[PDB]
């Protein structure tokens, strides 16, 4: 559904301060 | 959390606090994945070993928070549960092996921007992202080193190899079971620590930019060690149970 | 206690 979509993040295509290094360790 | 950082507002906004009654106080962190269902881990409400048996009767949910120990007033979502569930399996004996249970309350939330659920891995997701050398987010309320935090903590950890994670420790690891933490030698650590149990490790799909809850804080000895670890719940493994009763109730 | 009231 609509589930792991924050409302004030992703759905604002606002990044959060440290996600970035998440998706760079993948 | 331990060297971890204050979290951003709506960073988590499944993140949920395990609150008794009376005594009024901070049992455990918990994760929101539908409007009426809470995950956590089942050590949150049985440890016969310290007497510890909750009951629905003894437990309120507050979803929307941020602050630790103030009343959120417009914000945070105070919920009563209707039945808790405990993986018939739970190990509390050895291993805590199967430490996750689920919790249902009585009514429903309404959702917001502090309060969303958080997606329940799938097969291939689990295949992508639960590999060694990536990274997941842990979030909690619990002690700070080795105290309380004001607000909610979050940290970044890597996927530690089954070997190394086997190898740290003396107890019986399982296949519903990981491990997570910077090995010694680079430079950059980090822990769960106690309180922050029941709480959920999470990971962001490069594909549909979902986040996922892929462990639940279960155990470990010590916070932020060199040469240890955090242990966290496989929740898809656990997954064909959370459906079952899910699809019974 | 280190926790405010709750209605
Ligand atoms: B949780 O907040 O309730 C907590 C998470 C903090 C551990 C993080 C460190 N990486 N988990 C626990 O408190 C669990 C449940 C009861 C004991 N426990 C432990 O982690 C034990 C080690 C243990 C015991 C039995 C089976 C497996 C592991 N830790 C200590 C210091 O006793």
């Amino acid at each position: 559904a609509d589930c792991g979509l924050r409302p004030l993040f992703e759905k604002k295509s606002l990044e959060d301060k440290t996600e970035r290094e998440l998706l760079e360790s993948y | 959390i331990v060297e971890g950082s204050d979290a951003e507002i709506g960073m988590s906004p499944w993140q949920v606090m395990l609150f008794r009654k009376s005594p009024q106080e901070l049992l455990c962190g918990a994760s929101l994945i539908s409007d009426r269902w809470v995950l956590t881990a089942a050590h949150c409400l049985l440890y016969p070993p310290w007497d510890k048996n909750f009951t629905e009767n003894d437990l309120l949910v507050r979803i929307g928070k941020h602050s630790r120990t103030r009343y959120e007033r417009n914000i945070e979502k105070i919920s009563m549960l209707e039945k808790i569930y405990i993986h018939p399996r739970y190990n509390w004996r050895e291993n805590l092996d199967r430490d996750i249970a689920l919790m249902k309350l009585k009514k429903p939330v309404a959702f917001s921007d502090y309060i969303h659920p958080v997606c329940l891995p799938d097969r291939e997701t689990a295949a992508s992202l639960l590999q060694a050398g990536y990274k997941g987010r842990v979030t909690g309320w619990g002690n700070l080193k080795e105290g309380q935090p004001s607000v909610l903590q979050v940290v970044n950890l890597p996927i530690v190899e089954r070997p190394v994670c086997k190898d740290s420790t003396r107890i019986r690891i399982t296949d519903n079971m990981f491990c997570a933490g910077y090995k010694p030698d680079e430079g950059k650590r980090g822990d769960a620590c106690e309180g922050d149990s029941g709480g959920p490790f999470v990971m962001k799909s490069p594909f549909n930019n979902r986040w996922y809850q892929m462990g639940i804080v279960s155990w470990g000895e010590g916070c932020d060690r060199d040469g240890k670890y955090g242990f966290y719940t496989h929740v898809f493994r656990l997954k064909k149970w959370i459906q079952k009763v899910i699809d019974q109730f | 206690g280190d926790f405010e009231e709750i209605p």
